[PDB]
């Protein structure tokens, strides 16, 4: 069972395949008898009930978990360990809370599940190196040494690409022709992920596309028009980087990667500094790269040196690292089994020791 | 013996002449060196000193039975016979016990008798470790508890030569007061383990106005209340005040319109210890505690050890529950081999 | 068969690694071998970013630098010790420890072991040190007067071996007055710098009170009076701009009237805090917090200054300088609490607009204002500065002084060979080739300012034979003389530091057998 | 372990590879190991004067058909053994020897003022060479009543000619200069030249 | 021993050190200096350079093309910063201090092939510096500047401008500057902050059409563009708030639990409207001065209330306009009243005719404090010039606030500043002397460059003026400025600051005092 | 005295400069092909030309005066 509930979807194949074999959308069989028709019907009816990166509803999970995989994949779990994934951050509680109706449903032999931090890491190829959890809603640090995240290192920041697209039609009224609607949202949206790089800089990059104007590209686009000199493109990555173009005005990003590193022993962060890889959720456009890499070099004495890397795609990446870790031939030694689940319960899973 | 500098694949430069520090930084693959390695380990955990010896005498005795069993001999038997020499060993072995250590209170006692282990180590001069080491350990000694480790503390300062170096008791923390005084002697002490700010409800507390005068009265209230809670703190009678959460601003002025010394600490392990060495306590809220319940300190002080600033918490009668030394040093490399020499020593002690 | 170890290991050991650990830290000495002496030379590293720094003082530039050997990083923490101890030197600390390597050399290569060698330097080290304070410096003086003089004297010594040596006196009696205005606490983050673009070392200067940077103001600016004989400063840590009260306290009424009280009110609470600043009588308010417009705009119908969102630092920096007292909230503002000052007024230096105050009876803490030609220039006199006030701390506790010159060494090298006589075996080897890695450093300085040492040499052993003391070399004249009567004068702190971590620092090194590297995951 | 999981999901790290060039270079090593005994049959002429160390068995009709090819190449080769001496045609009818020279032989032009030991070596050189390839045209006279008022600084002027083309050129004493210079590296020089198949060692 | 690994990554790793990098250093330097020539002081030429993005930018104030160049080497860049230092400590001999410093560091290596430690060079720089700032304090002369003569000032700015292409006019320039300088100027504090002016300009015009306007300009139209369009002395006011009804900055939930409420607020909205109107209209000031726009309801109503007023006033533009009428600020309806009103003098707009841009001007009857310039010429590059031109001017008068603020110029400084440093260096022992006549020489290299620069036979051009200058002494003989003879400065009377020569030989020799110690050196 | 290339490189990748009467004949031909461009067009009887664009639909528009002419083209 390679299946992985990702941010919004779950995808059902084994360890061994390259990909899996359903989606979750959340009549190929249903016009012979249609017995599944129903079922996968009523599962499609029920809805996601993750949200920020927290559990939100549990009897929908295991409803959906029940057919998905009795009507189609075709397995029985019970001869199987099992790995899916979770919500990025949760307390012990949603854990021990899944393992029970997990056990008490299933009665799986053993488990073993990861923070999707921890799995694109994996699917990068890296066992080290701190990743920018830009995810959708919200964002998160997640500092990984040697494959495990450390309870006491995660930082979360509430910026998200749908707050950059608010503040951009909270300053697309002073460009005139606002943008609110579905459709306004909508194409808002689709400007952003056409153009809205980094250069340097914001009033360099306005200066280039005001004083000289050659930053600017027609929109020639049935549901757009020729209204950016260059601004708008440029006017979403900025609120990314500086607070106050949003009115919530705080620290950078930059300020909790640098301090989430600090606190941790110098030793330590040479290995973060290696790799230093990036996620998406809300960045998509290049110009991020080297401009957090000398912004962060700012804080980053020149003694030491830094690096940034970047995938283009890194859609299928948690199951990327489901599916190494499968394979890793060690995790078997960190799995929780039923020889421990009907002696200690929930107990163990707490870490009772230290 | 002559020191091993070692560089781990995590590029630590480790000089190490602890054997078991020397094992800890080895990485090998063998797995009878790693039977070995092990062995060596839980020798240390229950002794600690001079876990090269065990290496040794299972070299021997490996090259030994290597030569036996190619002379023709089979496994069983020799097996009996190391463990009938063994066995012989186990009695023969108490009957070679010549002295027994006496009271272990005398300082140059204790002194002489860990000055022996310590002297495995650095050969220039153990007798000034070994003085520095018993003023420390016979300091605190046990008389129906259990003599501990984590009872002593360890602060290194990069500076001048180890003989520049000494012993405190008490605590001692790489943190600046707030507090706008400095020195107080005999200060009674407030231990606080609830967050210092206005305490937050665990549930989403939204303020709801709706004419004019809740909005008035708010600030000046909400100032003023926070007024009278540490005004009944300050009524106990305390001269500093510690607390491990986060800090209100408004309660620092309060504390400076009645001249309060404030520390904030970082690790639990603090809070715990210090409560374990002036008998305060751990107050959940911050109300102001009882005499009984309350650390006394014979002075407070934030003193400068050498261009490095540093909270210190010491007692002029010198008895507490933990001590620490003070270090000076060139390198922290040299911190780190008198650190496993103390190490060493405390175990033996 | 299966290896022990995992792969990528390095072992080389014996008395190749013992030479080879030597050679590698004489290296490093020598391509620092000018600096130090009242001559004094610059280096220039860009690296990376292309930062270029320049600097005498070796410390630095090696921390600038970057390397990857036990030997060398040993050498980076001595000098840093050295650095953090007490100060200027380093450069000459690790010519010493060079020196120390260098001079044992053929030992390693003979039949020697390390703890004839280590209790050599260690009896050595400590009947150095038992000199050096038996016939240490006391001036017999006890005057506050002669303090500030000997104070300039080792200032000028200071800024010798460095770049601003034709401004020393000028410098130094800046310095002087800064720390004898200050108290015997030693505390040191209340004299910060304010720098400045353009002019020469003599337009740099030192206030008595306050100056620092006039940060971004809103419109409606320079309104407010430029010119108070005797204003009055209200030191703020509140924040005065119309905002959220808290983030939480959501509106639910339903009357349009109440909605225009609740506005009107708001603005009363900001009027209420304009009224009760203004109450105080007061003109001077400053913040570490930020101020809206309408608050300048009172100010300015209120002909009163105005300043927010200011780093800390200077709002303490001004709470030890006018003897007032920060405040949090405006409802306890009294007569006493308020910061006073005899004249405060903005000024246009050199292209930009400072405020200052002066005339404060509260003299305890002072800022400088450096006019320079160049940002390397600026920064290397600023550590200059700072090498002084290390040296001045050091020294009022004490005159442990030494003189300049380098002759320290030379009487260092005439006691241990002159001690290096009774003693029998390879122990007086070592305390000899101890003797002669301090007899270096002064031909160091000298052959540097181009000019023969073995004949200055000599008349240096002949001058001190007898009793001769500090007779150190001329600089610019290429002789010899008493530095002592020269008026250079370093901490003697510093040199016993030096010894004895240079004695540690050698002992350590000579007291390894291997290495190993690991294959780095 | 993890490494080899990567190589069956991803080609990130390359540490399989190149493994197959040795392969084919020993597959290839052993192979060229048979051509010593491929042709031990087909190389000697003297095979049949061999007897009583040769023999095993004789077939008759591949061996006498040996022998008739082998006869073949003899009379072939033989036939062709016409010359050995160098010899002196005057400047009058150069064009005619220039050009009408038979299309398929190789004719070594040597032109020379004699006088210098450089040129006589030459000439010695060539000479003697006749005396091995009696299937090759040499030619030797004086360049004056060859090519007129010829410049005597650009002598010995080996030329290389066939068909009127020329095909190597080797041009005063600047590549033979030397009394050092021999016998067989002259036959190695004509033999660059794409004339003869011989062996030498520099 | 095999070499091994100290320093990390000695593969990539480059070192000069001694003599040859004291040869890099100079060579590098005489490159710059002699790349820098063209463009002396009185009379010179302009070099044009294109920077990365591609605009062009033309003009001898030296410290902008060393500022926009993408040089490689350090000592480059340091000496972008001295430039940059020397333009924002005077504004003029952007290019002077770099040609001296060159020529100082021409002396340096001439003398450096001589075996000295360079200590000497730097001692003996220093010393001559002293010498010829003391000389160059006695000759200058104090110049007596009243609140009513102006000529002195005319002639000082006049002379400034020369190399400089804005002595197209010559004359109109000093003049108006010297009016801005007299009415911004803070007499008793000596102060005056450029803040005080919007220096402005637009393409097109003419040269002539470089004035001084007594108040100030604005680049907005009304808000009723059909509202009439000139008004003369009027009164104004300034609010900082928009015509919006209060809300709060604290999140606001106005609940509206009945239709009566609804009533309420749909009347209470205009009736807010029309009591601000009413409340702007009691205190009788014609025009509001406002910051953050406001809504098409307030512009109809003045529009019935013929009240004209402004919006989305920027926040310096609102500050200088306040100044210039001389009321306060007000925030809100509750500080308005009659008092705290500004009187205007005339308030007009224009378009610049062919332009559709719109443009209103603050003329002021009674006294001002904020001036504006405004700029008419050829393109961008023409008003640009201007700028910077007029705004080293303004830093020149500033400086010149003071008395003896002026010493001839024109190079004949140079002249007598070499032959004071010669006539004290000639008595002096040795080892010295070398390097204070290295000085006197890069003293008069500054003449030599002149010369060159006008096109005139320069070597005797320099021993003629020399002889002149030194039979007979007078600060006043200095070589053809105006190229028509009368080399004695008495009648041609180059008028140039004091302060910005004697800052321009201490930055120099400060600057080649440090060039001097770098000796050993350090790349990647 | 006219020399800024022969000591050493002063001048990063693609930077350079010209001092002599090179940077003169460089400004005039400049100037000449604007002239060129441009006197091929005045008078009552003066000629037209067209403006083409490099790609993206080749922005067509036919124009006697040069102003657009020169707003259009890239100068170097």
């Amino acid at each position: 069972l390679v299946v992985d509930n990702g941010s919004g979807m779950c995808k059902a194949g084994f360890a061994g395949d390259d990909a899996p074999r359903a989606v979750f959308p959340s009549g190929q069989k249903d016009s012979y008898v249609g017995d599944e028709a129903q079922s996968k019907r009523g599962i499609l009816t029920l809805k996601y009930p993750i949200e920020h990166g927290i559990v939100t509803n549990w009897d929908d999970m295991e409803k959906i978990w029940h057919h998905t995989f009795y009507n189609e994949l075709r397995v029985a779990p019970e001869e199987h360990p099992v790995l899916l994934t979770e919500a990025p951050l949760n307390p012990k509680a949603n854990r021990e809370k899944m393992t029970q109706i997990m056990f008490e449903t299933f009665n799986t032999p053993a488990m073993y599940v990861a923070i999707q931090a921890v799995l694109s890491l994996y699917a990068s190829g890296r066992t080290t190196g701190i990743v920018m959890d830009s995810g959708d809603g919200v964002t998160h640090t997640v500092p990984i040494y040697e494959g495990y995240a450390l309870p006491h290192a995660i930082l979360r920041l509430d910026l998200a690409g749908r707050d950059l697209t608010d503040y951009l039609m909270k300053i697309l009224t002073e460009r005139g022709y606002s943008f609110t609607t579905t459709a306004e949202r909508e194409i808002v949206r689709d400007i952003k992920e056409k153009l809205c790089y980094v250069a340097l800089d914001f009033e360099q990059e306005m200066a280039t596309a005001a004083s000289s104007s050659s930053l600017e590209k027609s929109y020639e686009l049935p549901d757009g028009q020729v209204i950016t000199i260059g601004n708008e493109r440029f006017r979403c990555p900025e609120a990314l980087f500086q607070p106050s173009f949003l009115g919530m005005e705080s620290c950078g990003i930059h300020e909790t990667t640098f301090n989430s590193i600090m606190k941790c022993d110098v030793d330590i962060r040479k290995d973060l500094y290696a790799n230093t890889v990036l996620s998406g959720g809300t960045t998509m456009y290049p110009g991020i790269a080297d401009r957090m890499q000398k912004e962060i070099t700012a804080l980053a004495p020149s003694t030491m040196k830094i690096k940034i890397i970047a995938p283009p795609e890194r859609k299928y990446s948690v199951w990327i690292g489901g599916s190494i870790l499968a394979s890793l031939s060690t995790f078997q030694q960190m799995w929780i089994s039923k020889q421990e689940y009907d002696e200690s319960g929930p107990s163990i899973v707490h870490r009772k020791c230290f | 013996g002559m020191n091993k500098m070692v560089i781990n694949h995590l590029e630590k430069l480790f000089v190490t002449n602890d054997a078991a520090t020397i094992l800890r930084e080895l990485e090998v693959q063998h797995p009878a060196a790693k039977m070995i390695v092990m062995a060596s380990h839980m020798q240390e955990q229950e002794v600690g000193d001079g876990t090269n010896f065990v290496l040794v005498f299972a070299g021997a005795l490996l090259e030994l039975a290597e030569e036996l069993l190619r002379i023709g001999l089979s496994v069983s038997e020799v097996i009996e016979g190391y463990e009938i020499a063994c066995r012989k060993a186990h009695e023969i072995l108490p009957n070679l016990v010549c002295c027994s250590a006496k009271n272990l209170r005398d300082i140059d006692e204790v002194s002489s008798l860990l000055r022996t282990s310590i002297m495995s180590k650095q050969y220039g001069n153990e007798v000034f470790l070994a003085k520095l080491i018993a003023q420390a350990c016979v300091s605190i000694f046990p008389d129906s508890g259990h003599f501990n480790v984590d009872n002593i503390r360890v602060c290194k300062i990069l500076g001048s030569g180890i003989s520049s170096s000494s012993v405190l008791h008490g605590m001692v923390f790489k943190k600046e007061t707030e507090g706008d005084v400095t020195s107080v002697k005999d200060a009674k002490i407030a231990v606080y383990s609830c967050p210092f700010d206005g305490m937050i409800t665990e549930t989403k507390g939204t303020v709801l106005i709706k004419t004019a005068e809740e909005l008035m009265n708010f600030s000046k209230g909400e100032e003023n209340l926070m007024d009278a809670q540490v005004k009944a703190i300050a009524d106990t009678g305390a001269n500093v005040v510690v607390t491990g959460g986060k800090v209100a601003d408004m309660a620092l002025h309060y504390a400076n319109k009645y001249n309060i010394m404030l520390v904030r600490l970082n690790s639990k392990w603090d809070l715990r210890r210090l409560c374990k060495t002036v008998g305060a306590t751990a107050l959940p809220r911050l109300t102001p505690p009882v005499l009984e319940e309350m650390g006394h300190c014979d002075s407070v002080y934030l003193s400068e050890v050498g261009d490095t600033q540093v909270v210190v918490f010491k007692h002029e009668k010198e008895d507490g529950a933990i001590s620490t030394i003070v270090l000076r040093g060139s390198t922290d490399n040299l911190m780190d081999d008198i650190e496993r020499a103390v190490d060493d020593g405390v175990n033996t002690f | 068969p299966v290896i022990l170890l995992k792969e990528g290991t390095d072992s080389s050991q014996g008395i190749p690694q013992l030479v080879s650990n030597i050679s590698a830290c004489q290296v490093i000495a020598e391509a620092v071998r000018t600096t130090l002496g009242p001559r004094g030379m610059d280096k220039l590293i860009v690296d990376g970013r292309g930062k270029a720094t320049i600097s005498n003082d070796g410390a630095t530039i090696l921390k600038l630098l970057d390397v990857v050997h036990p030997a060398a990083k040993t050498l980076v923490d001595i000098a840093k010790s050295q650095d953090a101890e007490v100060g200027d030197g380093t450069t000459s600390v690790t010519l010493l420890a060079a020196e120390f390597l260098k001079q044992v050399k053929p030992y390693v290569e003979e039949g020697l072991h390390p703890q004839i060698i280590i209790r050599a330097f260690r009896t050595a080290t400590q009947l150095a040190v038992n000199k050096i304070k038996e016939i240490a410096v006391t001036v017999k003086k006890a005057d506050k007067v002669e303090q500030r003089k000997l104070l300039e004297k080792c200032a000028m010594t200071a800024l010798s071996s460095k770049l601003i040596s034709q401004q020393k006196a000028f410098f130094a009696k800046m310095v002087v007055d800064a720390v004898m205005m200050l108290d015997d606490l030693l505390q040191l983050k209340m004299i910060g710098i304010k720098k400045v673009q353009g002019g020469a070392l003599e337009d740099s200067q030192l206030v008595a009170g306050v100056a620092f940077k006039k940060t971004f103001s809103y419109a409606g600016f320079e309104m407010q009076p430029k010119k108070y004989h005797n204003p009055k400063i209200a030191l703020l840590n509140v924040e005065l701009e119309l905002k959220a009260e808290k983030d939480n306290a959501e509106i639910r009424v339903h009357t349009v009237e109440d909605y225009q009280a609740i506005v009107d009110a708001e603005w009363n609470i900001l009027y209420d805090k304009l009224e009760k600043i203004h109450h105080s009588g007061a003109k001077v308010v400053l913040s570490k917090l930020p101020i809206g417009d309408v608050a300048t705009q009172y100010f300015a119908d209120r002909d009163m200054f105005c300043a927010g969102r200011v780093p800390e630092e200077d709002l303490k920096r001004t709470m030890m300088a006018c003897g007032g007292s920060i405040q949090t909230s405006v409802n306890a503002l009294s007569a006493d609490v308020l910061g006073r000052c005899q004249v405060f007024e903005e000024t246009q230096i050199g292209g930009e607009r400072y405020n200052f105050f002066t005339g404060c009876p509260k003299a305890k803490t002072c800022t400088f204002i450096l006019r320079g030609g160049a940002e390397q220039f600026m920064e290397e006199t600023e550590r200059s500065l700072h090498d002084a006030i290390m040296i001045v701390r050091r020294a009022i506790k004490n005159d442990s002084v030494v003189a300049g010159g380098g002759a320290i060494e030379m009487e260092l090298s005439k006691y241990l060979r002159d001690y290096s006589r009774t003693i029998p075996g390879k122990q007086q080897l070592l305390i000899g080739a101890y003797a002669k890695a301090l007899e270096i450093i002064p031909r160091q300085l000298c052959d540097n300012a181009g000019f023969d040492a073995t004949n200055i040499l000599n008349k240096l052993r002949a001058r001190h034979a007898q009793g001769g003391t500090w007779y150190g070399v001329d600089i610019n004249n290429e002789d010899i003389a008493d530095n002592f009567e020269a008026f250079v004068w370093e901490p003697a702190m510093v040199r016993i530091n030096a010894l004895t971590a240079a004695s540690e620092a050698a002992c350590l090194i000579v007291s390894v057998d291997e290495t190993i590297k690991n294959p780095r995951s | 372990e993890w490494n080899d999981i990567l190589r069956k999901k991803g080609i990130l790290p390359p540490k399989e590879s190149l493994k197959e060039l040795e392969e084919e270079a020993e597959e290839e090593q052993r192979i060229l190991q048979q051509s010593v005994v491929k042709t031990y049959e087909d190389m000697t002429l003297e095979e049949l004067e061999d007897h009583e160390d040769e023999f095993n068995e004789e077939d008759e009709r591949a061996i006498e058909m040996y022998r008739r090819r082998r006869l073949a190449e003899w009379k072939a080769t033989k036939l062709k053994n016409k010359f050995g001496e160098v010899l002196e045609i005057s400047g009058k009818d150069y064009v005619q020897e220039v050009t009408k020279a038979g299309e398929g032989l190789w004719v070594i032009l040597h032109l020379y003022k004699q006088g210098i030991p450089l040129c006589a070596l030459i000439n010695q050189h060539l000479s003697g060479l006749a005396r091995k390839f009696p299937d090759v045209k040499f030619i030797k006279a004086i360049s004056t009543t060859c090519i007129p008022n010829y410049p005597d600084r650009n002598l010995p002027t080996i030329f290389v000619y066939l068909e009127g083309d020329i095909k190597a050129q080797f041009i005063g004493p600047l590549v033979f200069g030397g009394m050092n210079l021999t016998r067989d590296e002259l036959e190695w020089k004509l033999s660059e030249s794409g004339a003869i198949m011989t062996d030498l060692e520099e | 021993g095999r070499p091994f690994l100290i320093i990390k990554d000695q593969d990539r790793k480059s070192r000069l050190m001694g003599l040859e990098a004291l040869k890099s250093h100079i060579m590098a330097a005489k490159a710059v200096a002699n790349t820098m020539r063209t463009s002396l002081g009185p009379n010179g030429l302009d070099k044009m350079m294109v920077d990365k993005d591609g605009d062009v930018t033309v003009t001898n104030d030296g410290a902008t093309i060393l500022s926009m160049m993408d040089v490689d080497h350090q000592i480059a860049k340091l000496m972008v910063e001295l430039s940059k230092s020397q333009d924002d400590e005077i504004g003029d001999g952007t290019t002077g201090v770099v040609v001296l410093a060159g020529a100082l560091l021409e002396e340096a290596e001439q003398l450096l092939d001589r075996g000295i430690h360079p200590i000497r060079i730097a001692d003996g720089y220093e010393q001559a510096a002293r010498v010829a700032i003391e000389h160059l304090d006695k000759i200058s002369d104090s110049v007596l500047v009243d609140i009513k003569d102006t000529e002195p000032l005319i002639q000082t700015a006049k002379t400034t401008l020369g190399s400089k292409v804005v002595n197209s006019c010559h004359r109109q320039m000093a003049e108006i500057a010297v009016n801005a300088v007299l009415t911004v100027a803070d007499m008793e504090r000596r102060d005056v902050d450029f803040e005080l002016i919007k220096v402005e300009g637009k393409v097109g015009g003419r040269l002539e059409d470089t004035k001084l306007i007594k108040g100030v300009i604005v680049d907005k139209d009304f808000s009723h563009p059909q509202m009439p369009k000139k008004v003369e002395d009027a009164k104004i006011a300034i609010l900082t708030c928009p015509f919006e009804p209060p809300k709060p900055k604290t999140k606001h939930k106005l609940d509206v639990t009945s239709v009566e409420d609804y009533k309420a607020l749909q009347k209470y909205e205009k009736e807010k409207f029309e009591e601000m109107i009413q409340q702007i209209k009691e205190t009788g000031a014609n025009l509001a001065i406002c910051q953050w726009g406001f809504d098409d309801e307030a512009n109809h109503l003045l529009l019935q209330n013929n009240l004209p007023a402004v919006r989305w006033v920027g926040g310096p533009e609102i500050e200088l306009i306040a100044i210039a009428t001389g009321g306060r600020i007000v925030p809100r309806f509750s500080e308005l009243t009659a008092e705290k009103l500004g009187f205007a003098g005339l308030v007009q707009e224009i378009s610049f005719g062919t332009t559709k841009d719109k443009m209103l001007v603050i003329e002021q009857c009674k006294n001002s404090r904020a001036v504006t310039i405004f700029i008419r010429g050829g393109n961008k590059m023409i008003i640009e010039e201007a700028k910077r031109s007029l705004h080293d001017a303004l830093c020149v008068i500033r400086n010149l606030i003071r008395d003896n603020r002026v010493v001839y110029g024109g190079g004949a400084a140079e002249i007598s500043c070499a032959l004071a440093v010669s006539q004290e260096a000639d008595k002096c022992p040795t080892l010295e002397q070398y390097a204070m006549r290295a000085f006197a020489d890069a003293l008069e290299v500054i003449p030599m460059a002149l010369s060159e620069n006008s096109g005139m036979n320069p070597i005797q051009t320099m021993t003629e003026v020399r002889a002149r200058q030194v039979k007979e002494m007078n600060p006043a003989l200095g070589i053809d400025c105006l190229h028509k003879g009368t080399n004695d400065m008495k009648q041609q009377h180059v008028i140039e600051t004091l302060i910005g020569k004697k800052q321009q030989i201490s930055l120099a020799t400060q600057m080649v005092r440090m060039i001097l110690k770098i000796d050993d050196i350090r790349k990647p | 005295a006219s020399l800024s290339l022969a000591p050493v490189n002063i001048f990063k990748a693609g930077a350079d400069e010209e001092r002599a009467e090179t940077a003169r004949l460089t400004s005039f031909i400049g100037a000449i092909a604007i002239g060129d461009l441009v006197k091929s067009t005045l008078g009552p009887k003066g000629m037209d030309k067209i403006l083409l664009s490099s790609g993206r639909d080749a922005s067509l528009m036919v124009t006697n005066d040069g102003a657009t002419i020169l707003k259009n083209i890239g100068v170097d």
